[PDB]
């Protein structure tokens, strides 16, 4: 019951995409070949979210790999634990979008896109009580940003009642991969505002600074890079799995968090992470995981979080502890910080606690802060992005494709307004 | 469903055309007699069914002397048949013969077997076209080839690697004149293209290889070398990819502004490759050696404009990540105003091939980069006055009116270059 | 072709008792046996029917068979010898062959005439939302 | 359930073959290969006899 | 237990006959002394019951010279040896001569040979009667024998394949007029006949062969496949099978419009056979290509009324809708408006045996299409007009005239050309 269906969109969510799917058939124990091998009683308790049923007894994901290029799709299988994909859901195109929002989103999305369509009405209607949904995509791609955003923009058309979700990677000006970053990302993020019930915001910049600080492994790459999200979107989903002393449902985590409709950009992260040589070595107790959860360089975004202050965070304390000290060291440090935290909202973070630990730990957390830090985000990304306009540059493309300049005028606007709204709670005083 | 169909007119393009598939052939397990001794061949070559690999290139060329050297030549039982259309008489450096006269004729010859081709590979990505502007031939029907194909299907994106003459070393005569006259037909037809300059290889030759009388055969090698670069991604694995339909949309600030000059690195013979590490590091700084370009210019007299540059080998993200970091600072090296992110970056694992008989000594790490700078204009605004020192006079006018061109394209085709020496001029003034 | 198929209707009639009367366990045992009996429900067909880093494959040629083919024409000595085909005229030795392959792979690509599109009617059912039970 | 078991495998058995039958085809393409490779080698000599 | 009589004369029937009858030996296994070395045969050969198998032929001719040639041959064991009925004088290009003056003492030979013939078989469904038309040598002895076997047999179908003169090249000079008689006579006489002019294929050999020098045994080679294609489906198994008796109910409109016109591919020399998949796709779209008209006629200068193209080897049935529905699509190709579906579609397995010492080069797959398109009044246009020219001051006349032929014969032959034009042009007409 209260069951997800993963869309994913792509290319940099398929990689995710696979390890997400790789790292929660870890936690059940679901081997690559589809046969259960499971241990505990537990494990199989509420299989029913993201595990379907057919003949032989074998399990499938639910999930819908979409993306206009096959080159990703076709890696992504042959990798482990890819045969638990149903091979009739894949939907692929024969164009590509080249990095360009238009080609992607009004001219070959569309057309492409209606399988998409027909397929995520399926998997959705299968399960008993759908809970919601949840979808990631790389907004310095031109290809996903149009096509992912127009199935996020069709779904809320569809089922008002239920949740989406988006783990959202957003360029950082130091580290630069699309010349069209400020292009795309700018403009994509103004149909997103509107419709996506939450946005989590992870940036590339500090997927790399947590490893050459805290992990101290020599040589990151994307499958320690993307574990690391996979891990923390197992987390999100940890207690809503299995049996806990406050079941903390999808949605009872958005009630506490957004004080206002417009207000739905929060930023998470994973600890603890101690370094291989020193792992033997540092304490393992209740209290070390908020060094680390409320530490600068663990929150893994590129605006330092202490720049501004927290409108509303929580943390989903995930493990066996005693709920005293969990509660009490909330309120502790809630106390003597009170600058950071606003006044006219008391007692501003909620408790959660689970009881089943990943495989390899005794005590984790996982925390969704929103931090007002997020302000800088937009800037960098706008500063540049007013730049590059006034002259027109990279302009003629956009216009090719049905596009004209009014649409890229408005969505500018959207952001300066949007930046705005934001920053006014933090100078707001009762 | 993915691939590329190679055009090649000119005699430089035939000699050429050899050098890039002795570097293609090896890389994929595939001997000079075309049998075989999962699908990763694709791309360049279409499956018969039963037997006979097929290389999908199509050669051009007015005169039979060079084409007699292929067709019984080591790699004689390679290319099909019925695909080296060739004529009769040479256009003997004469653009215009190579316009209205002779090239008439053999056009359609060369429009019936490109459909053919396309018949084939399902998905086409575009057509990469190998010329040399400064000759009568290689202009002449390479330009035309051109203007049909921009009409004949439509949006599908082209590439070309041209050869404009040196700045004091050259080998005809007229090559001021039709160059010129060239640069109009490709202006307006091609998304891309690259600056080839054959001096510059030389004193790259000089340094590297350590060979002090190098030959076209050498040179021929190098450029074989960076079409590897530019389509390795279509055919190989790698931790990101990049394609040919998603350079032309990144690397071209404007319509009308599509001329980027290649660099490519490293060039260390194994005599002496032994001594250095070979690191990232240096290995990057290093395709940005101002000298070193490939092309007959010296950056540090203009701006940048879009720099995507790919890596291949064993590269990693942080091995380039830290490398740009480092770029972006010096002061040797600024950029334009309005682009504060001017990098595209790639990886592709396939260690670099190396090619028997050859110079280039292997090692796990290369570079080569496309980066279109406005630094361009130098040739343009160079070339232009050779050929405002000949016109004036009105010297080897009177053949060119000779093959029936009017005069009047002669005066039309300069004011091009301007408006394009112009607009350099106008895009590089910050705001 | 399992004979475990034509077991038609009518044949689920009375048949005998299969637990027989004298080894009938108690109220108390039964309240114990839950767990065990409910796994088999999930696992039975589970327990029959049911049951990392990139690696290069070797180079399709081999070194020691190249099988250098003759030109067609016929050279006589070296006096002759054009620059123009001084292109393949040395063998691959050990060294030049790369020593690892990253091949890709379309075979799951090169299918698929079309995505589907279910042009059929409703037929999904409605549960109700609350507490199943009131649905119909 | 100890019912199950046979029917769920009647699937898994029957389909072990087409995989076998994937393999029909397997050997067939060598018809042609086998057809060109040879007969053809002597055909192409045939014009130089 | 089905049966086909073959008829020859002169040129057309005696040169075509040899090649077709090696061509068939070749397939069978019959060796040229009859014997077999250890049940389809039945449908061109007869049981002797003891080694040999006679050939179920009857060769007629006046001019002895040519039959001769066939009695001392390699093949002489094969024929009958009282079958081939030889004449004693030649009619010299003359059609009064050998439809009047010389073919009497000879057609009563000719017949008797084909009742005892007709007797054996047991399941006769038609006649292929090659004969020549432009060739005096047979002509007249041509149109009096399908006269007689109308009469004789009736509602039994037959098969001609005339070899008409080519527009510009031709071997005789007074060949306009007898074409113009011959037609006459089989225009209420036979019932499906090909255009096969001789001047397409001299174009076609050039095309495709490889054989800059081709001459007639390059020419006859060509016919002898198309029959064996035609044929292959009554003599051999197949999933959707066509008999003789099953084309003039699917090819012919009227009972007037009786003709049509042929062409076959692939056609490729072994040199240069297999540098391509020969992919079934691209074979359909060849057959209507109208540069490999297996006649010297456009037809894109005329609509289509039914085209009954016919496969043979392992093509898949799918991929034959798959590669008609492309053709309709396409665009001085169209077909006319009260025609629906033109197409007769039938597919054999056999593979098309290749004789050693050939030219054609067998491949896996193949098809020879027979298609009627309006364009066909061009030939008669043309040789219409011929006529014209030298009757109009009686060029050759008299020769005719002084053989017993009426000076009205000719006049209400030329009606029998308007009247077939005017059809053709009310038949090309749209509603
Ligand atoms: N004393 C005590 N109170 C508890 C305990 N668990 C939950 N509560 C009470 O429950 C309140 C919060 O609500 P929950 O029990 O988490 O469940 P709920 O009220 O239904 O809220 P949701 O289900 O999350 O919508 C707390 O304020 C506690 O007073 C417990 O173990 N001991
Ligand atoms: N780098 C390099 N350039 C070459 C080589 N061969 C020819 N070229 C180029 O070709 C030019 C010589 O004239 P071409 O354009 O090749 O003559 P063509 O190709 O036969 O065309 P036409 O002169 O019109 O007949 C030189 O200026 C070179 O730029 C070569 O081996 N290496
Ligand atoms: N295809 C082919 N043509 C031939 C043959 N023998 C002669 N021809 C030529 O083909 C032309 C027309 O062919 P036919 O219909 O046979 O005319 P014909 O019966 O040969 O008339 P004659 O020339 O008097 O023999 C004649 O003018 C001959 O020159 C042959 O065996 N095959
Ligand atoms: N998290 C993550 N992001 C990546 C990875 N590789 C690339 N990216 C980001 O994804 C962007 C490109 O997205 P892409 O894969 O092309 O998506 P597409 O446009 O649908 O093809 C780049 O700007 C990168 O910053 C990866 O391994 N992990
Ligand atoms: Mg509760
Ligand atoms: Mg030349
Ligand atoms: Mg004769």
């Amino acid at each position: 019951m209260r069951e997800i269906v993963h869309i994913q969109g792509g290319q940099c969510g398929n990689q995710i995409g696979a390890k997400f799917w790789e790292v929660i058939s870890d936690e059940h124990g679901i081997d690559p070949t589809g046969t259960y091998h499971g241990d505990s009683d537990l494990q199989l308790e509420r299989i029913n979210v993201y595990y379907n049923e057919a003949t032989g007894g074998r399990y499938v994901p639910r999930a819908i790999l979409m993306d206009l290029e096959p080159g990703t799709m076709d890696s992504v299988r042959a990798g482990p634990f890819g045969q638990l994909f149903r091979p009739d859901n894949f939907v692929f195109g024969q164009t590509g979008a080249g990095n360009n929002w238009a080609k992607g989103h009004y001219t070959e999305g569309a057309e492409l896109i209606d399988s998409v369509l027909d397929v995520v009405r399926k998997e959705a209607e299968g399960c008993d009580c759908l809970q919601g949904f949840q979808i990631t995509h790389s907004l310095g791609g031109g290809t996903g940003s149009g096509m992912g955003t127009l199935l996020i923009s069709k779904v809320r058309e569809e089922y008002p009642d239920r949740i989406m979700e988006t783990f959202s990677v957003v360029p950082s000006p130091k580290v630069s991969d699309t010349v069209v970053e400020p292009y795309n990302a700018t403009l994509s993020v103004h149909q997103l505002v509107e419709n996506a019930d939450e946005c989590m915001v992870i940036d590339n910049e500090a997927l790399y600074d947590i490893c050459f600080r805290t992990l101290k492994l020599t040589t990151p790459t994307y499958g320690d890079l993307n574990h690391l999200v996979s891990a923390a979107m197992s987390g999100v989903t940890c207690c809503l799995r299995f049996p806990g002393q406050l079941n903390s449902d999808l949605r009872k985590l958005a009630v506490n968090l957004i004080p206002f409709p417009r207000l739905h950009f929060f930023m998470i992260g994973f600890a603890p992470l101690t370094s291989r040589g020193s792992q033997q070595y540092r304490a393992l107790t209740v209290p070390e995981l908020t060094q680390q959860m409320f530490d600068a360089k663990n929150m893994m975004c590129a605006a330092d979080p202490r720049h501004g202050r927290y409108l509303t965070a929580s943390a989903l304390f995930r493990g066996r502890m005693s709920t005293k000290e969990v509660d009490e060291q909330m309120l502790n440090v809630q106390n003597k910080n009170s600058s950071y935290f606003v006044e006219w909202i008391p007692n501003n973070i909620k408790s959660s606690i689970c009881d089943i630990p990943p495989k390899g730990l005794k005590m984790a957390v996982t925390f969704v802060g929103n931090s007002t830090a997020i302000q800088e985000m937009f800037k960098r990304v706008a500063e540049q992005f007013t730049a590059m306009f006034r002259r027109k540059a990279f302009l003629h493309w956009y216009t090719g494709e049905g596009m004209d300049e009014m649409e890229f005028t408005e969505a500018e606007s959207n952001m300066n307004d949007l930046v705005s709204e934001y920053q006014q709670y933090q100078d707001a005083t009762a | 469903m993915r691939e590329v169909i190679s055009i090649h007119v000119g005699q430089g393009g035939i000699q050429v055309g050899n050098a890039c598939w002795e570097l293609f052939c090896l890389e994929h397990g595939i001997q000079p007699d075309g049998q075989m001794p999962d699908d990763a061949f694709n791309t360049f070559f279409s499956e018969t069914g039963a037997g006979k690999h097929v290389p999908r290139a199509v050669f051009l060329d007015l005169e039979p002397t060079v084409i007699d050297e292929v067709r019984t030549g080591t790699y004689r039982q390679l290319f099909h048949p019925e695909q080296l259309i060739s004529g009769k008489e040479d256009a003997a450096n004469n653009f215009a013969r190579g316009h209205y006269t002779i090239g008439k004729e053999i056009v359609d010859l060369c429009l019936d077997r490109i459909r053919k081709l396309a018949d084939n590979c399902t998905g086409l990505q575009g057509f990469l076209v190998f010329n040399s502007v400064g000759g009568g031939t290689g202009s002449g029907l390479g330009s035309l080839l051109l203007e049909r194909l921009s009409v004949d299907y439509g949006k599908k994106s082209k590439l070309g690697f041209t050869i404009y003459p040196s700045p004091q070393v050259s080998t005809a005569v007229v090559e001021p004149y039709n160059s010129i006259l060239s640069t109009h037909s490709l202006l307006e037809h091609t998304d891309v293209a690259v600056m080839l300059d054959n001096e510059a290889i030389y004193d790259i030759c000089r340094r590297n290889l350590d060979i002090e009388r190098p030959t076209y055969t050498n040179l021929n090698r190098l450029i074989a070398q960076v079409i590897s670069s530019l389509t390795a991604s279509l055919r190989f694995d790698g931790a990101l990819n990049v394609d040919i339909t998603e350079f032309q949309t990144n690397l071209v600030p404007y319509p009308r502004i599509h001329f980027m000059l290649s660099s490519y690195a490293p060039i260390i013979s194994a005599e002496k490759a032994y001594h250095e590490q070979l690191s990232v590091a240096e290995i990057t700084n290093s395709a940005f050696e101002p000298a070193n370009m490939m092309a007959k210019c010296d950056p540090r007299h203009g701006k940048y404009m879009a720099c995507s540059m790919m890596y291949r080998g064993d590269v990693v993200p942080k091995d380039v990540n830290a490398s740009i970091a480092t770029i972006k600072t010096k002061r040797t090296i600024q950029f334009v105003d309005w682009c504060p992110t001017g990098f595209k970056v790639g990886i592709n694992y396939q260690p670099p091939t190396v090619v028997p008989g050859g110079d280039l000594a292997k090692v796990m790490r290369a570079v080569c980069m496309i980066s279109n700078s406005t630094a361009i204009a130098e040739v343009f605004s160079r070339l232009d006055h050779k050929f405002d020192l000949m016109y004036a006079k009105r010297a080897f006018v009177h053949w060119y009116v000779g093959e029936g061109m009017e005069e009047g394209e002669f005066s039309e085709a300069r004011e091009d270059l301007a408006a394009l020496e112009k607009d350099y001029e106008e895009v590089g003034i910050e705001t | 072709g399992c004979k475990a198929m034509y077991q038609t209707t009518n044949n689920d009639y009375g048949q005998p008792f299969l637990q027989d009367n004298k080894t009938v366990p108690t109220y108390n045992e039964l309240v114990e046996a839950q767990t065990e009996v409910t796994r088999a429900e999930k696992q039975l067909k589970n327990k029959t029917v049911a049951t990392n880093v990139i690696v290069p494959k070797k180079f399709p040629l081999k070194e020691d068979s190249y099988k250098a083919p003759e030109p067609g024409l016929k050279i006589g000595n070296p006096l002759y010898m054009t620059a123009n085909r001084e292109y393949g005229m040395l063998k691959p030795t050990a060294f030049e062959i790369p020593n690892r392959f990253y091949p890709k792979d379309n075979t799951y690509s090169k299918s698929f005439p079309g995505m589907h599109k279910f042009d059929g009617l409703n037929t999904n059912i409605t549960f109700s939302k609350v507490h199943r039970a009131l649905d119909e | 359930q100890t019912k199950k078991v046979e029917a769920e495998l009647e699937e898994n058995i029957l389909r072990k073959c087409e995989e076998e039958k994937r393999y029909e085809a397997e050997k067939e393409r060598i018809l042609n290969e086998q057809r060109m490779q040879g007969r053809f080698v002597l055909q192409q000599q045939m014009l130089e006899k």
